């Protein structure tokens, strides 16, 4: 049972981590750079 | 010896001696602004095929180089600082790297004048209204008075997010490293 | 599986930062030289883009040089270099009991994460001159002749020096297979919490280690730190200082360690390695000019904190490797002069049968009678004093006869002693039994008995000992004399047993 | 916490995974090998014994 | 990416890149160049340069050639194709029969098992030699070194053990030849090939075979190695199979290094030796254990400069062995083959619990006995023999018979001896040994155990050397 | 003046300061640390950059902190009030005590004396010890060599010193701890505290402990002699009376120099010391000599590598000692304390010239009677008792007589064999010896004299034991 669990696991991995590279290659740049434009915001409103 | 002002960034190596030197002779006597116009035309002035190729020869009498420095430098009419600091190259024999010199020397001035360098990496192309809000936000790093020099970049080989580079300061926000990340963390 | 998989990905750390950096100007054997990160702590802690870590070692003006905790394969000029702020420290407490951690305090066991909750640096001064007190307990190392001729104090450095396949790692072994039966006892003032760093071993041999402990089950108070012969040079030159900082948390939590440096002299190996890549100005055998304030700063460490500070202590048991007896080495020099004592090994020993190989003559110990329980004070005396009487004429054993029948008695029991303190392998014996055996031996109840069979008396009086007179063992045990009571006693089952067989 | 895209990229790749397992997906047949080698050597190391009864002793006495 | 060649030192090449830097150890192709030159990066001196050692002889090199940046480190193939072809540094056939058609290629650069990986079952290996199945079993799947200087019988004992271990070993085997002779090279091929172990007409080759002979430049000598064992690698691993790996010389790998540490711009060490000679044995040596996923052998023929063991070299190897075979040459001078030392060599299965009471205090009196011998000689060299005791001429006669009886008549020694090969099963050395500590062989002369197999062989010859008489 | 920090190589820092420079040997304390991190300037390297080495753990140093030069080498507090106390080597006490209240302060780095205030007349110290006083004369302002290992009753020996000079001489003492143990430095501590030397309650102490610990890096070790010389220099110069200085080890200090060489990149010499051995040893060997103002004895314990007597630092200490004593542990066993032996130790001063007529026939007549017992033991062990005339037995008599009365009860001492401390002073010693040797007391049984100090005394015991 150990081994298959993790073996399983690994496999799972595998697969997950692949599907997200192929993945984000999908539509996003926009909101992408608006999250990380409103994030520097939020980090220079902490940094003074 | 005599004191000597220091720059504001310390560069290193025979370029960083002699730019330090340069900056901190120009400091007093107050000729930075032209001293930099003077250096730039010398960068082009010993990049001519003949002087750039009588220049590197070796079996050219040490005094007849910098005879024809002197010369040049009468023609050309450069400040008393930079034909001085183009002759003390040429007898040292350390003229084979005078634009590491100058080049130094640009780097020791800019900081003078406060232009903080700058860089974006982005996930793809960007647009300019997303540039205008990134300078205006990133003017909130800097200190009082402080300009930007800002570098953008396109990078398709990160997946997502962008890297901005401040000075030293790193903010890595790509999706890529979240995502090595999230494996790491994850397994 | 899956499920689990939801809180794995949830369970994480997705915030950034704004950090400093600098980028990699070189790389090449093993250590970086970064430019930039000029706000960089000497001995400081940052990160490769890769994933590597590394100990930003050598602040030069324009560039720091950087030692990769790894392979830099990963590595290459132009990458960046982000730093920590944070001095390197590892994880500590109980929590490492019966784990196997590696330089960094990560576990290489399987066997789950460590679940540590404080840290601690690896830098740290030892305690001051007012902190310690004279070192008065002993440490049951469980082998007859270092626990009787040679004894180990707790809070004492006991160099344990010798050639190769002499049977060093075998002494600290025995010494941490022995202390299981204080630590499934009731005292918490006899419990020692062993720790055993393996420096330069091959994996196979530190896997065989921790099956010898297991099997003894002497692994539920052992923590086996590990920088094996495949890690890069930095995590050699560090993992002392981690098994140090493992100890010194139970030394100043009030309670007793004892830390076995497996070799010494594979640590300062590559921490020349360090140093002649960095470029530092080689010395004697290339060391650097750190090779002792190296050592020296972590076998200052090993103290006996007194009453105010806890009353903890951490032993040190560094072993070292002699090239063919040459003691006038860098290295072993070095070493015995910072420590307390010296427990040497031979093979003209080893190879004549007399195992463990220690050597009697050159092994000393500066604590002494101290460090030893009144029972094996008295019983020890005698023996080292007629040893050392034997030892002075021993060059004529093999004529024998044709002389004093003094020096014949002399010979008669100086081998019987010998034979004594012959032990096996993995066999530690509580003091009770070794000051019964060694009374047995001293008193002359052997002298009529010859040496071939004295081993065999040995183990048949131990059986007829435990088995019989439990009762008196401990009486001895539990008030460390011989009472009269208990001497006449010791006597009577001696004579009767011999008589017996 | 649906902020990051990442979370939720991750979330419902999880999901499908999980909907697809059915059967482990894309198990590939190098799987099914490395399967074979590592559970015979589990085997040697745990004997030849058939693992579904109680193998009978019928013990010997002196 | 494609860069150019900059500086050609010695046998170090510093290429500069306009292009993104190659990794250090990759692979990068000299254009140009008659036979295939391959570079492996090794630094990064800073400014887009690197500086590369060359796997072959930097001779025509040009300042500004061209040099191809491959992508991954030296690939070689690998797979039961290989098996009986002979391979260089970089796996290309050198035994002229034509490219080595495989499937998988593998990068010589790999890691080592991780701790939780390794196996820590060990059992007494059978080599049919007394000496070393006595005092110095060989644990199966552990590795092994035999140490000793030059002339000693290294190669000799290392053709017995492939020999005996090979045939009689299921899986596959390899033989990775590092800086010794190269007449060796095709002594080995034709044993192998009259051994059958090798075919040349249908694939049932057993033993695949690696070359760095010490013709080759230095960079090209630390780097066969490598090849040998990502070879034997992959038929543990991938195979699932046991392996044996032969290695011979070992020391000639670091020497190798240090040949060019210094013009690699490197301080030198201890003896000028690189300084990093004790992690680059380690990043080597442990890539060589037996793991759960597979068994190897290992065994190596270690160089000791001078007869020193104390040299750097082979005193850093002896941290990475099992079983170490220290042959010596004052041993060897009084012909006694194998010039195994039977106090020097050691082995980590010498327990009782794992050769049981009887194998393992034979060997401790065997040893206790020799030790005395030992002692007792500087006596015998003042008083002269016969004024020694009566009691000490027994053990001194009896340690002359132990030390003779050690010897034995290889199957490759034929030729230098003229006599039989003998292999001894291990309870006979141990019938044979036990039989003359306890006395029993007391009358019989000492010349009648030398070079013969089991102790009845020592009673025939006392026969036949008393009928002549 | 502030400078900056611009590199921290292992222990060697170096400082780039701007307006002026700091000659070199000054003291700079580095800002922003929570210990006293102190460096010492080593060299000037050009370009307004100083090359310091650091007498303190270097890890958290930054490039660009703040250097500020104090201004004179490394200054340490030399009062009456640093007796009874351990100071590190900068001067800071770490005895958890408080601070070391005192109106002065010394730098470390002085001069030697000039020649016209050097002494010219060789007298001899009169330590108070029968075999010390006796064969081995140490003399003002000399740099006595205490050979031996441990288990012999060195630090008996060195605390004994310390009370009988502090008695008979009136002079304080110091004690520099060149690379000691920490467990050794706190034992020595303790020793003191229980023997006395060191009194915690009324300020009645006689020595000033140093301690330079076998942890504190290199460049702290060399400089941990020069700061107990600098203690003992005060009391010299501005009170004018005799000092000890024990330096337990001297083979430390070179150890610690050629540590710091090599830090700062020179050229190692012969054996891998450093290229300036001899002028090292030196300038601190050369600070120990008698003035007229007073003077300063030196007790220095000497580790000879590998029994290397020509090695280069056992070698150029040997060219300073004016004397030895060579504790023995085979004079331990039977039982003669201190174990000092006769026969070994040498002295400088050991002519008639010095010492007198007298004191030079007693003490050769006693090693020629010691060296012929010794000779004759051979004879005895081999043969036997027998095979010796009357001739010889009488030399055999007096020589055990004479080793018995070698033997001194010391006043620390009283914890182990309960007898009363004797300070016999130096003529008792010479009377006694020359009576020993005179035959006049021929027939005492030998334990009159064991462990007694003048020779009174042993009649005395001789009346006591024979009734
Ligand atoms: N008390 C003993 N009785 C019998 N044999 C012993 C004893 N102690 C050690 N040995 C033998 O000595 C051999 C070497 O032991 P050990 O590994 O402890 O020495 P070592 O010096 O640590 O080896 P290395 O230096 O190679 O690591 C072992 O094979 C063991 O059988
Ligand atoms: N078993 C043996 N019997 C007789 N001679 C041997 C034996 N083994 C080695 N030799 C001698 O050693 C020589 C071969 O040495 P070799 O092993 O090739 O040296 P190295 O060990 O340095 O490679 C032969 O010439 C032979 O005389
Ligand atoms: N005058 C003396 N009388 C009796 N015993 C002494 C005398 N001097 C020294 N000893 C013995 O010698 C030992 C010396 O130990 P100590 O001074 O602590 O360290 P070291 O052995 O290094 O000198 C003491 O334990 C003591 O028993
Ligand atoms: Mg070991
Ligand atoms: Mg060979």
């Amino acid at each position: 049972q150990n081994m298959m669990r993790q073996k399983e696991q690994e496999h799972m991995i595998n697969w997950v981590e692949k599907r997200v590279v192929q993945s984000i290659s999908a539509q996003q740049e926009k909101e992408t750079i608006a999250k990380c434009i409103a994030d520097l915001k939020l980090l220079s409103k902490k940094a003074q | 010896f005599a004191k000597l002002v220091r720059p504001p960034v310390q560069i290193y190596g025979i370029e960083g001696r002699y730019a330090t030197a340069l900056y901190s002779a120009a400091s007093k006597q107050n000729k930075l602004e032209q001293v930099e116009k003077e250096l730039l035309r010398v960068g082009q002035i010993l990049k001519e095929p003949k002087m750039a190729a009588s220049l590197l020869n070796p079996y050219v009498k040490r005094s007849v180089k910098v005879k024809s420095l002197s010369d040049m430098t009468a023609k050309e009419k450069f400040s008393p600082l930079t034909s001085n600091l183009i002759n003390l190259l040429a007898e040292n024999g350390r003229l084979t790297n005078t634009p590491a010199v100058i080049s130094a020397f640009s780097t020791m001035m800019s900081v003078h004048r406060g232009e903080v360098p700058c860089t974006v990496t982005t996930a793809s192309a960007l647009d300019e209204a997303t540039l205008t809000e990134l300078k205006t936000v990133l003017k909130s790093f800097l200190s009082k008075g402080q300009v930007l020099k800002l570098e953008v970049k396109i990078d398709p080989s990160i997946m997502g997010g962008m890297i901005v580079r401040i000075g030293e300061k790193y903010v890595d926000m790509s999706a890529k490293t979240k995502i090595q990340k999230l494996s790491r963390a994850m397994r | 599986v899956s499920s689990i998989l939801e809180e794995r990905i949830l369970g994480a750390d997705t915030s950034v930062d704004l950090e400093e950096t600098g980028r990699v100007l070189s790389i090449g054997d093993g250590i970086a030289r970064v430019h930039g990160l000029r706000n960089v702590q000497a001995e400081e802690m940052v990160e490769f883009s890769s994933g590597l870590k590394g100990m930003s070692l050598n602040l030069e003006p324009d560039n720091v040089g950087v030692v990769v905790f790894g392979n830099d394969k990963l590595i290459k000029e132009g990458d960046i270099v982000k730093r920590t702020g944070a001095i390197v420290d590892v994880p500590v407490g109980e929590e490492l009991l019966g784990r196997v951690v590696d330089a960094l305090g990560n576990a290489i066991d399987g066997k789950g994460p460590i679940g540590s909750k404080a840290r601690r640096r690896v830098g740290l001064k030892a305690p001051g001159i007012i902190p310690r007190i004279s070192v008065r307990e002993p440490m049951q190392t469980g082998i007859k002749a270092v626990d009787s001729l040679v004894p180990i104090g707790r809070g004492q450095r006991e160099l344990i020096i010798g050639d190769r396949q002499t049977g060093k790692t075998s002494i600290a072994i025995d010494t941490i297979i022995n202390q299981k039966r204080f630590n499934d006892g009731t005292d918490e003032k006899k419990k020692l919490y062993c720790i055993y760093v393996a420096i330069g071993q091959k994996r196979s041999t530190v896997a065989q280690l921790v099956k010898r402990l297991t099997d003894a089950d002497a692994m539920k108070y052992t923590i086996v730190v590990s920088a094996t012969a495949s890690d890069a040079a930095p995590l050699q030159y560090l993992a002392p200082y981690s098994g140090c900082s493992m100890g010194e948390y139970f030394r100043d939590n009030g309670k007793h360690a004892l830390i076995i440096y497996d070799d010494l002299s594979k640590q300062a190996v590559a921490y020349r390695q360090m140093s002649l890549l960095l470029r530092r100005p080689p010395g004697r055998e290339a060391y650097p000019g750190d090779v002792f304030y190296l050592h020296s700063r972590l076998l200052e460490r090993a103290a006996k904190m007194n009453d105010a500070f806890g009353g903890g202590s951490l032993t040190a048991l560094p072993v070292i490797e002699t090239q063919a007896g040459d003691v006038s080495a860098y290295i072993p020099t070095n070493v015995i002069s910072i420590t307390d004592g010296q427990i040497f090994l031979e093979t003209e020993l080893f190879y004549k049968g007399i195992r463990p190989a220690i050597n009697v003559g050159l092994s000393v110990s500066r604590v002494g009678s101290a460090a030893q329980t009144r029972a094996m004070k008295q019983v020890a005396g005698t023996m080292k004093l007629e040893l050392a009487q034997y030892r002075e004429v021993a060059a004529f054993a093999q004529f024998g006869s044709d002389l004093d029948a003094a020096t014949q008695q002399l010979l008669s029991r100086g081998v019987r002693l010998t034979e004594l303190l012959k032990q096996g392998q993995y066999s530690p014996m509580a003091i009770e039994e070794q000051v019964a055996v060694i009374y047995a031996g001293v008193r002359g109840y052997l002298d009529k008995l010859e040496p071939s069979k004295i081993t065999k008396f040995e183990n048949a009086f131990l059986s007829h000992v435990i088995s019989q007179h439990q009762a008196l063992l401990g009486k001895i045990r539990t008030d460390g004399k011989i009472s009269e009571e208990s001497d006449a006693k010791l006597k009577e089952i001696v004579t009767n047993f011999l008589a017996g067989f | 916490d649906p902020v990051q895209k990442l979370f939720v990229d991750k979330i419902r790749e999880y999901r499908t995974k999980r909907q697809t397992s059915g059967g482990p997906v894309d198990a590939g047949p190098e799987y099914q090998q490395d399967l074979d080698r590592e559970l015979f050597k589990l085997k040697q190391m745990y004997g030849k014994a058939d693992m579904n009864t109680f193998p009978n002793f019928t013990f010997e006495d002196p | 990416t494609t860069g150019r060649i900059v500086a050609v030192i010695g046998a170090v090449v510093d290429v500069q890149f306009d292009e993104g830097l190659p990794p250090i150890l990759n692979a990068l192709e000299v254009q140009g160049r008659e036979t295939r030159l391959v570079l492996e990066v090794a630094q990064h001196l800073g400014e887009s340069t690197v500086r590369t050692i060359a796997m072959d002889g930097t001779e025509g090199l040009v300042r500004g050639q061209k040099v191809l940046d491959s992508g991954a480190p030296i690939r070689i193939p690998v797979g039961p194709e290989t098996l009986g072809r002979i391979m260089n540094v970089i796996g290309e056939p050198i035994d002229e029969r034509g490219p080595i058609k495989t499937k998988q290629f593998a990068a010589i650069h790999a890691e080592a098992p991780e701790f939780v990986e390794m196996s820590v079952e060990q059992e007494i290996l059978v080599t049919g030699i007394k000496v070393v199945d006595l005092l110095a079993p060989y644990a199966k799947g552990g590795k092994i070194g035999l140490f000793g200087g030059a002339g000693v019988g290294k190669t000799v004992l290392i053709m017995e053990l492939i020999n005996n271990v090979a045939k009689a070993h299921g899986g596959y085997s390899v033989f990775a030849g590092v800086g010794e002779r190269t007449r060796e090279g095709n002594d080995l091929y034709h044993e192998m090939i009259e051994s059958g172990v090798i075919n040349l007409k249908d694939a049932t080759s057993k033993v695949a075979l690696v070359y760095g002979q010490m013709n080759e430049p230095p960079g090209a000598r630390a780097r066969v190695a490598l090849t040998g064992l990502t070879v034997a690698e992959y038929f543990r691993d991938q195979e699932g199979q046991d392996v044996l790996l032969f290695i011979d010389n070992i020391f000639r790998f670091t020497q190798a290094g240090s040949e060019v540490s210094a013009l690699l711009g490197r301080i030198p060490s201890a003896v000028g030796y690189q300084p990093t000679l004790a992690t680059d044995m380690g990043t080597m040596q442990e890539r060589i254990t037996t793991t759960k996923k597979g068994s190897i052998t290992s065994v190596q023929a270690i160089y000791v400069p001078a007869d020193d063991l104390t040299d750097p070299a082979p005193a850093t190897t002896f941290a990475h062995l099992d079983a170490t075979t220290v042959l010596s040459r004052a041993i060897a001078e009084l012909g006694i083959y194998p010039a195994v030392d039977p106090l020097d060599s050691t082995s980590r299965i010498m327990d009782p619990n794992i050769v049981g009471s009887e194998h393992y205090d034979v060997a401790r009196g065997v040893q206790k006995i020799l030790q005395d011998y030992k002692s007792l000689q500087d006596i015998i060299a003042i008083l002269g023999m016969d004024e020694l005791s009566e009691e000490d001429k027994l053990t001194v006669s009896r340690a002359r018979k132990i030390q003779r009886f050690l010897s034995q008549p290889f199957q490759v020694a034929e030729v230098f001896t003229g006599h039989l090969g003998k292999l001894v099963p291990l309870k006979e050395t141990i019938k044979g040994f036990q039989q003359i500590l306890a006395g029993e062989y007391d009358h019989l002369p000492e010349q009648a155990f030398y070079m013969v197999g089991p102790i009845e062989e020592a009673v025939a010859k006392a026969d036949k050397l008393a009928e002549e008489h």
